[PDB]
């Protein structure tokens, strides 16, 4: 063999595209989450 | 005369009381211990520690019996346990040192027989005692109010 | 009242009751039978399991026959076939027992007369039955009251 398997480039296209996908859905979900618990405290405040 | 309403038994102590209130029965979060009524306490209640409170619909069988909740809350003098207290600036005031611990959780009823309020504790600055309590917005929004350093009771 | 209201026979036996509100029929849909006329029963009924209930148009003879139908619903008590019933908080709420099964389709009436709520059935407990009456919006929507465990009269 004439390289090394880097590990950035192992991933193929379509595979590191789906390991992004579901990386993305869970910190999304997390994200939007925390985004949530953020703007439902507000909603108090703003009509105390 | 408010007869409709339950204090919390803890080793035997009147801790704080709860009300039945649109046939959800509630009492104070941080009130410790059981309530007097063995149906009652059946009730596996839903908490708000937004508001030290904790909720959960009242058994098929008393809900007819329940206090009904009041929106409005025009400045004047309020009913108690404890005789009666006074709304003024948005809060309940009392006599200064008047009540304390154990009392949280007593209702506060509208002259026509009807809860405006649940108190949970108060503060003195040095005048006069203002109470801590959960509210409703006229919209009917429900609130909890707590003075500048309140104590829980 | 009787003069505009009916009875539903079991083959024989009284299981229901009917009632007409600005010439439409009505009855509970739940409750089998036949009207005691021949004119009522005669008219084909429409049914809408979301109202439990069914209705009808009468002929015009009798066009003038029948409850005029508000909903002007202040809390407050209103009078009934059995005695009075309260109203409040958005509850129509009576003595406890009294009704019972075979009772629906019995209205609530004004003190004009004029009918506000149609009976489904209801809760038995406590003080006070609350009643699982069908009644309208202020915009005069239909609307449909079911309190927790309620029955079918």
């Amino acid at each position: 063999h004439k390289v090394d398997q880097e590990f950035q480039a192992a991933v193929s296209k379509t595979s590191w595209n789906w390991l992004l996908a579901l990386f993305g859905g869970a910190s999304s979900l997390i994200v939007v989450g925390l985004i949530v618990l953020v703007c439902s405290s507000m909603l108090i405040n703003t009509r105390r | 005369e408010s007869d409709k309403t339950f204090p919390i038994m803890l080793n035997g102590q009147v801790n704080g009381y709860a009300c039945v209130v649109g046939g959800r029965l509630m009492k104070p979060l941080h009130v410790e211990g059981k309530i007097d009524n063995e149906q009652l306490a059946a009730v596996k209640l839903k908490k708000a520690s937004m508001y030290d409170l904790e909720y959960g619909d009242v058994p098929q069988n008393m809900k007819s019996d329940t206090l009904q909740y009041t929106s409005d809350k025009p400045p004047g003098f309020y009913n108690w346990h404890h005789g009666a207290v006074q709304y003024e600036n948005g809060r309940f005031t009392v006599p200064r040192g008047v009540g304390g611990k154990g009392d949280s959780g007593r209702p506060i009823l509208d002259n026509r027989g009807r809860v405006v309020a649940i108190v949970l504790g108060g503060a003195n600055e040095g005048t006069r005692t203002a109470l801590s309590v959960v509210t409703w917005n006229q919209k009917g929004v429900t609130i909890k109010d707590t003075p500048e350093g309140s104590e829980p009771w």
